């Protein structure tokens, strides 16, 4: 319930840094369970959600300084594609035409 | 201030200097200097972390001042509308229990 | 208008002025304004988004993915505990997060995240002569206005509780470091003017 | 609002009588200052106060001079305790001083009004302040 | 807690009405139109003023809007404690009016000996 | 400049004004610290103290706090009151004529109200009062 | 002062290692920061009885006979003692109150004044007596009028 | 005193680490009114070896009464030739 | 009579008062304690408290019309201002307007939160987004503001202006499309996900078919010559 | 029971208790401006990498067609494959 | 442009998004929170529904 995986990345500076995945909640902090040990059930109930009244942070990234989506960037609309995929008939390829006339024009 | 001939002699030698300086009190003349007023910031540890100060975390005089509300209330509209008036003596060990107190 | 720090300011109150006069980011993170953190770049490994605590071991981040023009956020919002030590990353989107422990200390590695923070306004300090205004067309857009003025030529010294102590209970103490504090001012725009 | 009403009355009143003194005696060194003053009722309330921390102070508005009641010649003298910050004030008439101890403390608690408060001209703003002798005694 | 007393109050105010309604005659009030319009007022009023939205507004709203907004407490702590308090007498007023009358005697007592 | 001359005072401490400007004592207890120029500050330490605690949150003046026999007398009658409300109206609503009291007062333009008598005493005594316009 | 000449030099990409390189800068040392500071804060107390929840190492509480001493005044404070209608009232202030009374680091101001002052009467400066009755004419004019 | 963000924060010299030495902090010297850019509008597009930064003004801000009256003479002619036409046709 | 009737009176306008400290604390602790980046952006949170929000505004706006209304009726029934008397210009109908003003917001207050629980546990137990998040809340906020001129549909039969009947008819029933997005943004969040059927998940298959068949019904009473019987 | 605490009854030690001297501090400044200062940080990407690894290539061992062969298996069962 | 540099506090209240670019790789200092529901609730947006019903 602390990190989902961690991975050793090298960075361009060539030095190896461990990254951490946190567990996730669905926008609810209180299904989100706050836990310091390795394990799943959730233990830790606390009465003060903010103990040192520090707010918690929701960060906003400057469009400007914002980088081109990389991670896993060609599976974002694999889910609807292949949900309309699945009923989709392909034509064999043996039946489908081909070697049919060039465009004039192209 | 003064500052002594050789003393800056030595400085300029010892050290060269290529950047400029970004605060602005090198900008301010002798008589700004002068009417400049000095004001001490108590440092110490922080425990607090929020814009907020800390916060009393118990409201005594507020759950009591309810309870009163409460009984105001149905004391008064009894009284008013019903004009009934609740007999202590009925339960008189809980009347007692006030007494004892 | 402004509280005379040297008779009121003590705890919070100093730690405010502190944030505003220094803007050391350990004050600063705690005094920054809710409404408005300034933005930031996405996460990555190399550049990760970085997320300050004033001597917490963790904080609760959020995360909407990238954002974009037209629709501003990526994802649903996802919360996390972010904790101290190594980088850690979003499932949803992989953007890199750092938890940076800010210390109570002035040193060059806190100096390299000046930049992190917006500057503590100054507006809504000190001892408002206007409780507030009764105007439906600036509700919220303009603070409250002053009769009086700012002054400008105030300097602060910072000072440890007992000293502090002894600068109240005892005027002839207070006058003397005062007076050697004007004389290090003094000497300290000497040198900046011979430096430019 | 008749209980507050009256001790709110009588208690303002008696705040702004008791700025005012109704007698001022010495000690037998001169070290303290006793104070009488207006009592609630009216009746003598006393106070002591020393010398030492007694100071004429000049205004904070340096355009309000003029606008003081020691301008006349039977005005008011506000001397305040810088100690107590508390505020003693006399008449101007020579009536009601001591001509023997009243030279002494005219001039000893009226140290801080000086000339300097007016400003400094070209002659004297050199002067105005100490200069600051760096690396003179070693380089 | 509150919500589930009113609540249980209010399905007791609801049971009255059903078992007047269970067929025609009054079994239930036995002729006291006046008091089964008291009771279907009490019902009413009980369970909307003082069931569904304490348990929204004051167990849900207060318990999770700290949670979704990211607050050390609500802008008012002492204002959230005293809603809460303040909840009982609302509740008693509106559901004991079946029970209370200004005319409290029976039928059947002699008020000629008093 | 213009110096402090002299302190005529046996008390050596106070000689430390006789160290700077006049126009230095004035910028430093005079002009913003006039309400802590030369003088010892203590009462603001102790204040300081008192607000930072968890002290009885029971307040009367800025000087004093409430006695604490009007707190107790407050708090044991708000519990046995509230603890009477919630018992009678839950438990003893079977029997209200024997559960509850019945009077009043009216208007003295009006005749006195039936009602209007002291409880416990009816037994004992009639009520009565001549109207007042 | 132009800004394209200088950000073009200023930020490149090749030079992205050594620009984002935090590093103390070579500057003289100063003897009350470099020097002094450090043996003063090594030089701390340390206490092994201290509070194991909230406390720390260097929690050392200074004895009241190391407190400073009170020279502000010679003129006693007898607002420190409580006078006895407060005490007889049972009031509770904050001003005598025996934990904010004792103060970390510095002593209150004793109650008395301090051996040195002699209190016996000299010779009067300034007398206004009339003063009593104009404050009793405008007291109770008001009075009555406020009635 | 700065115009730009970049060159704000390339070389500061009075960090709270450096002033700390001195333990003096003047309030003119607030980050609040340290640096302001300018009313102008700056983006950067690619250059041959690097960002460079293009200013978009369009309009001035300091037009007179009298530059907007000759303006618009023309306009009030054509309002009373419009309507005599109206009147006439 | 005296009695239960001004008990009820007075205890109203207590509840009144009650939702007013309630509203007030919640409202402004999203307007002043809420995390950066949250201050604004309503989609982000949870639809539970985005539904309590809303809600929160609306007893804001309704509740000095009910404050007024039943001050009024104490006034008229202890110091007979006459204020519902027409033998000397009172107005009867207008207490009914005063209180199906906050009547009709009141109930759709209790429900518009309701829409929150089914819209949070079924992308939870689905591992899928909710479908259209924004129309589901600008669906909510129309109900919201636009319930402020359907209370006339409670005092039809009243004796009412035709044009004022007509009116409160036309937009009654136009509420049903909003409800009716609601309905079909539910339905297809069901669909394409890895289901985890829990208990939560049942209860809300049970509120949605309840919710089908009740605002069924009530659409129905929309119908003016049906709403005659 | 731990017992009453109060951190501020402690001295603390954040600030050097002597105040510099004339000549160090015209030293330092002459110091501190001929030498660079420490980088302030900056939030700019410079050659951005893939956050994961390389895009699957069109053909080889491993393309991205078996990728996209994936979404049409997928269970997750009570019993291991 | 000029609004969201000299009055930021009403440009988010307009619902303009920060117009300064931050490409040299240092964020603004009067970044804020987009507040969009002016342009969001509208005929031309996610609320145009909303809007055909209540225009
Ligand atoms: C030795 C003595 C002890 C001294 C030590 C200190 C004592 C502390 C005591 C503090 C008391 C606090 C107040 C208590 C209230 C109690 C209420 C109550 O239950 O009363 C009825 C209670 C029982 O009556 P019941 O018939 O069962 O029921 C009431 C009837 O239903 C209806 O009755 P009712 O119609 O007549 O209504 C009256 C009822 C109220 O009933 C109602 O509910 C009706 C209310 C109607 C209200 C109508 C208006 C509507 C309300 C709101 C209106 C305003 C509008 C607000 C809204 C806003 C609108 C704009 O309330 C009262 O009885 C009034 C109080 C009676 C006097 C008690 C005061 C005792 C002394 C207090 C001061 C002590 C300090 C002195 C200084 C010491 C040092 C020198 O009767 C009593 O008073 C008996 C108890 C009295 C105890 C006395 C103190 C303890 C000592 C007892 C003797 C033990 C031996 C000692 C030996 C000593 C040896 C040394
Ligand atoms: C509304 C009326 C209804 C009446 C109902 C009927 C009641 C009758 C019987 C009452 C007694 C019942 C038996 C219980 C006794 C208490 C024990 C108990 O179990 O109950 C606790 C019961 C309930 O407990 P609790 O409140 O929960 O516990 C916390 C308490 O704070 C306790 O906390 P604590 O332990 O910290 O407090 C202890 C303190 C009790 O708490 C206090 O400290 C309260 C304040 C006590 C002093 C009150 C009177 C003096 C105040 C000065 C101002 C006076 C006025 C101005 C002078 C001119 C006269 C107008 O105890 C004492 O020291 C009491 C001993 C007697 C003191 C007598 C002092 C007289 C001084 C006179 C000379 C100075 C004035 C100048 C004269 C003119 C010069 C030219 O508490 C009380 O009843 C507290 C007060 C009891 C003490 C008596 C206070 C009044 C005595 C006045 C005597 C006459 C003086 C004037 C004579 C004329 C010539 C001068
Ligand atoms: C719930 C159970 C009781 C408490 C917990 C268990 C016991 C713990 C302590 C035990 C060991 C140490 C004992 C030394 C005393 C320590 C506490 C203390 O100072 O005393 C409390 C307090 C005195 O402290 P204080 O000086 O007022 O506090 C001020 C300080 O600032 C401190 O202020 P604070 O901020 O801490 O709060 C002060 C507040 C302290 O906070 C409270 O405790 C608040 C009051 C309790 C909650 C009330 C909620 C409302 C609903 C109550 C319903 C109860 C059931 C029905 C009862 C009537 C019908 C049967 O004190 C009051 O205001 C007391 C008001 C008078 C009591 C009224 C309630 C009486 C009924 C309580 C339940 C009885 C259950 C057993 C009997 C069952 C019979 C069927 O009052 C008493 O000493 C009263 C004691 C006598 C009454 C209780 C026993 C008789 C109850 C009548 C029925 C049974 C008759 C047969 C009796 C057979 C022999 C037992
Ligand atoms: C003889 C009875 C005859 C039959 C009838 C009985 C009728 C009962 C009421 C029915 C409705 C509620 C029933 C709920 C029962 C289950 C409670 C529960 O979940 O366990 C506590 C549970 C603690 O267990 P946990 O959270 O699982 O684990 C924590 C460990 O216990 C570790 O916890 P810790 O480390 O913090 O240690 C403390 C722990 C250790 O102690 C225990 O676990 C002992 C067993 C539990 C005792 C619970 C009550 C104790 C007496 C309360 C008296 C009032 C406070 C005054 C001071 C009392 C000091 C003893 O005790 C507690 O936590 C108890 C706290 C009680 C707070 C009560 C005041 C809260 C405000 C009132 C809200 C509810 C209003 C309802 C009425 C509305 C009317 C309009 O605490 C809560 O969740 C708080 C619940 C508080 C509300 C319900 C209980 C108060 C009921 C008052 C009477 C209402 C009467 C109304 C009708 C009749 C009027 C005449
Ligand atoms: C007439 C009565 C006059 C009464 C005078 C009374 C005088 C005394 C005043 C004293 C009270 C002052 C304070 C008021 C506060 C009210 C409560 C509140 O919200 O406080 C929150 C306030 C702060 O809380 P918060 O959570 O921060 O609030 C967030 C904001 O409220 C933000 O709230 P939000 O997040 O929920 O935002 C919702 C807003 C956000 O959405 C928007 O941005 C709105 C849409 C804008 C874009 C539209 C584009 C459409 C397309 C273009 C046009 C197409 C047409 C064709 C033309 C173009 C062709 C190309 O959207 C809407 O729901 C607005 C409707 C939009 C529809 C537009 C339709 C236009 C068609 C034209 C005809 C209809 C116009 C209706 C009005 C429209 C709205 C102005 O809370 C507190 O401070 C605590 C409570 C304090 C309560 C004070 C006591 C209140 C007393 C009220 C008495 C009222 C009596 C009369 C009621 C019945 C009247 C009928
Ligand atoms: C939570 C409470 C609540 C809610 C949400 C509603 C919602 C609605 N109500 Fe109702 N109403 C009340 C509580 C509520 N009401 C109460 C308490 C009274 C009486 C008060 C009193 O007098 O005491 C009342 C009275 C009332 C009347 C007056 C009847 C009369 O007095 O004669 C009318 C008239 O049109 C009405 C209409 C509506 C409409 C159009 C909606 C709309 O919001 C509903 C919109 C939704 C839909 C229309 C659903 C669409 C349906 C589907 C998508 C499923 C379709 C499937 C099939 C057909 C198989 N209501
Ligand atoms: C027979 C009838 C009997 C019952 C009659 C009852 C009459 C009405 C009683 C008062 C109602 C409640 C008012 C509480 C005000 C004080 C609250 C408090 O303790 O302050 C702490 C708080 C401050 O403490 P805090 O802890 O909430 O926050 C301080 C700040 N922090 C948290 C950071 C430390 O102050 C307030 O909240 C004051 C009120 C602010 C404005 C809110 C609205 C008030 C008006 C509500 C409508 C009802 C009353 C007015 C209209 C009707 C009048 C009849
Ligand atoms: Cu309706
Ligand atoms: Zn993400």
């Amino acid at each position: 319930q602390m990190f989902v995986a961690r991975q050793v990345v090298t960075n361009s500076k060539g030095e190896k840094v461990e990254v951490l995945w946190n567990a996730q909640c669905y926008e609810d902090i209180a299904q989100l369970n706050v836990g310091f040990a390795p394990v799943l059930e959730s233990v830790d109930y606390h009465w003060e959600i903010f103990l040192w009244a520090d707010p918690p942070i929701k960060p906003n990234n400057d469009f400007d300084l914002n980088v081109p989506c990389t991670w896993f960037e060609y599976e974002q609309e694999w889910w609807m594609e292949s949900c309309i995929q699945e009923d989709q008939f392909n034509l064999p390829e043996d039946e489908r035409p081909y070697n049919t006339p060039r465009n004039p024009h192209c | 201030t003064v500052i002594n001939s050789e003393f800056l002699t030595y400085l300029k030698s010892n050290y060269k200097i290529s950047f400029s300086a970004s605060n602005i009190v090198k900008y301010l003349s002798d008589k700004s200097v002068n009417n400049s007023v000095i004001l001490y910031l108590r440092k110490n540890k922080i425990f607090n972390k929020s814009r907020y100060s800390r916060n009393r975390q118990t409201y005594r005089t507020g759950a009591y001042w309810c309870l009163y509300v409460n009984i105001i209330a149905v004391v008064a509209f009894y009284f008013w509308f019903y004009k009934f008036t609740m007999n202590f003596g009925y339960l008189w060990w809980l009347l007692y229990s006030l007494i004892l107190s | 208008r402004m509280t005379n720090t040297t008779e009121e300011a003590f705890d919070e109150v100093s730690h405010e002025w502190q944030a505003l006069v220094t803007s050391n980011p350990f004050d600063l993170n705690v005094f920054n304004y809710l409404e408005n953190t300034q933005t930031s770049n996405f996460g990555t490994v190399d550049n990760p988004l970085v997320v300050f605590t004033s001597e917490t071991p963790f904080r609760y981040v959020g995360c909407t993915g990238q954002m974009n023009e037209d629709d501003y956020e990526g994802h649903e919002l996802l919360f996390f505990l972010l904790r101290e030590g190594s980088l850690q990353r979003c499932m949803g989107c992989g953007q890199v997060f750092k938890l940076v422990r800010l210390r109570n200390e002035y040193s060059p590695e806190m100096d390299y995240y000046l930049s992190n923070f917006h500057p503590y306004e100054m507006q809504e300090m000190g001892e408002s002569d206007t409780t507030v205004l009764m105007s439906p067309y600036k509700y919220a857009s303009h603070y409250e206005y002053t009769q009086f003025e700012t002054p400008s030529n105030m300097v602060y010294s910072m000072v440890n509780p007992d000293e502090h102590d002894r600068l109240l209970v005892d005027p002839a103490y207070r006058m003397e470091r005062t007076k050697a504090l004007e004389e290090k001012y003094k000497v300290y725009t000497s040198s900046l003017r011979e430096v430019e | 609002v008749a209980i507050y009403a009256t001790y709110i009355a009588l208690s303002y009143i008696n705040n702004i009588w008791k700025d005012y003194v109704v007698r001022a005696q010495f000690s037998k060194d001169k070290e303290l200052l006793f104070v009488t003053r207006v009592s609630p009722f009216g009746t003598t309330e006393e106070e002591v106060y020393e010398v030492a921390h007694l100071e004429h102070l000049p205004p904070s508005v340096r355009s309000g001079v003029k606008d003081l009641s020691a301008q006349d010649a039977d005005g008011l003298v506000d001397v305040t305790c810088m100690s107590s910050q508390r505020s003693l004030v006399f008449y101007k008439g020579d009536q009601y001083w001591n001509p023997k101890v009243y030279n002494d403390f005219i001039n000893q608690t009226s140290n801080l009004w000086t000339r300097n408060y007016t400003g400094y001209n070209r002659l004297e703003v050199q002067n105005s302040v100490e200069q600051v002798k760096i690396g003179f005694s070693h380089s | 807690y509150f919500s589930m007393v009113t609540g249980l109050s209010g399905a007791a105010l609801a049971t009255m009405i059903r078992l007047e309604l269970a067929h025609p005659g009054s079994p239930f009030f036995k002729g006291d139109s006046l008091r089964y319009l008291q009771v279907v007022t009490a019902h009413g009023l009980i369970m909307v003023f003082f069931v569904v939205v304490p348990i929204l507004f004051g167990g849900f709203a207060n318990f999770l809007i700290p949670y979704h907004v990211g607050s050390k407490d609500v802008a008012y702590p002492r204002l959230n404690s005293i809603g809460f308090w303040i909840q009982p007498c609302g509740y008693i007023l509106l559901a004991k009016i079946g029970f209370l009358r200004p005319q409290f005697w029976r039928y059947y007592d002699k008020t000629s000996f008093s | 400049m213009n110096r402090f001359f002299k302190v005529s005072s046996k008390y050596q401490y106070y000689k430390y004004l006789e160290q700077y400007d006049a126009a230095f004592l004035r910028k430093y207890q005079s002009e913003t610290h006039w309400y802590l120029g030369r003088r010892g500050a203590w009462k603001n330490l102790v204040i300081k103290y008192a607000g930072d605690h968890i002290s009885l949150e029971e307040e009367h003046n800025v000087k004093y706090k409430t006695h604490l026999s009007f707190v107790y007398l407050s708090y044991r009658l708000a519990w046995v009151l509230f603890a009477y409300v919630l018992i009678y109206n839950h438990f003893l609503l079977g029997d209200i004529g024997k559960t509850f009291n019945v009077g009043e007062w009216d208007h003295r333009l009006k005749p006195s109200a039936e009602r209007d008598y002291p409880t416990r005493y009816e037994s004992l005594y009639i009520l009565d009062r001549t109207q007042k316009w | 002062s132009d800004p394209n000449d200088f950000y073009r030099d200023a930020y490149r990409n090749e030079n992205r290692w050594i620009d984002q390189s935090v590093f103390t800068p070579k500057t003289s040392k100063m003897t009350h920061y470099d020097v002094e500071w450090p043996k003063e804060l090594a030089s701390r107390p340390v206490t092994k009885k201290f509070h194991h929840d909230k406390g720390y190492k260097y929690d050392v509480t200074t004895p009241y006979d190391q407190r400073y001493n009170y020279v502000a005044d010679r003129l006693g404070h007898p607002e420190i003692l409580g006078n006895p209608f407060e005490r007889l009232m049972r009031l509770e202030g904050d001003i005598y109150h025996p934990n904010y009374l004792d103060q970390p680091f510095v002593k209150v101001p004793n109650a008395n004044p301090n051996a040195s002052l002699n209190f016996e009467e000299g010779e009067v400066l300034y007398e206004n007596t009339r003063l009593l009755e104009w404050a009793k004419f405008w007291n109770y004019s008001v009075v009555v009028g406020y009635l | 005193m700065f115009r730009w963000l970049f060159l704000y924060w390339y070389n500061s010299t009075d960090t709270p680490s450096a002033i700390a030495k001195v333990n003096l902090w003047s309030y003119i010297n607030l980050r609040l009114f340290k640096a302001r850019l300018s009313s102008s509008i700056a983006y950067y597009i690619l250059g041959l070896n690097n960002l460079e930064l293009k200013k978009l003004k369009i309009f001035y801000k300091n037009t007179y009464f009298d530059y907007i009256y000759l303006k618009s003479i023309p306009c009030l002619f054509l309002i009373i030739f419009f309507t005599n036409l109206y009147l006439f046709l | 009579a005296v009695g239960s009737q001004d008990i009820l009176i007075l205890s109203v306008v207590f509840a009144g008062i009650s939702t007013t400290i309630s509203f007030t604390n919640l409202l402004i602790t999203r307007r002043t304690l809420a995390m950066p980046g949250l201050r604004h952006r309503r989609v982000l949170m949870p639809f539970v408290t985005i539904s309590i929000f809303l809600t929160l505004r609306m007893l804001a706006t309704i509740t000095p019309v009910l404050g007024a209304a039943v001050i009024m009726m104490a006034f008229d029934r202890h110091w007979q201002t006459t204020f519902f008397e027409y033998a000397y210009g009172g107005d009867p109908i207008l207490s009914q307007h005063l209180f199906w003003f906050f009547g009709h917001p009141e109930v759709y207050v209790l429900i518009i939160p309701t829409f929150g629980f089914i819209n949070m546990i079924v992308p939870h137990n689905n591992t899928r987004r909710v479908a259209s998040k924004h129309h589901m809340i600008w669906a909510i906020y129309v109900m919201a503001y636009m319930g402020y001129l359907v209370w006339g549909h409670h005092m039809y039969l009243v004796g009412l202006d035709h044009r004022s009947r007509t009116m409160y008819s036309t937009i009654t029933i136009m509420i049903s499309m909003p409800a009716t997005i609601k309905v079909v943004n539910w339905t297809l969040s069901l669909v394409n996900g890895a289901l985890k059927i829990d208990l939560p998940f049942l209860f809300s298959m049970s509120f949605l078919l309840l919710f089908l068949v009740a605002g069924f019904t009530g659409m129905w009473l929309s119908h003016v010559s049906l709403n005659v019987s | 029971r731990a017992g009453p605490y109060n951190p501020n009854r402690y001295k603390d030690y954040y600030i050097p208790r002597t105040l510099p001297k004339n000549e160090e501090i015209v030293e330092f400044v002459q110091s501190q401006h001929s030498v660079p200062a420490s980088p302030i940080r900056n939030q700019r990407h410079i050659n951005p990498v893939r956050e994961s690894g390389p895009l699957p290539s069109y053909d080889g061992t491993y393309t991205m067609e078996d990728i996209r062969a994936v979404f049409y298996n997928t269970t997750v069962g009570r019993d291991y494959c | 442009y000029e609004l969201f540099v000299d009055h930021p506090d009403l440009a988010q209240w307009t619902g303009t998004y920060p117009k300064v670019d931050s490409s040299h790789g240092f964020p603004f200092y009067s970044t804020y929170e987009m507040y969009r529901d002016f342009q969001e609730n509208t005929l031309n947006s996610d609320g145009s529904f909303a809007q055909w019903i209540t225009l």
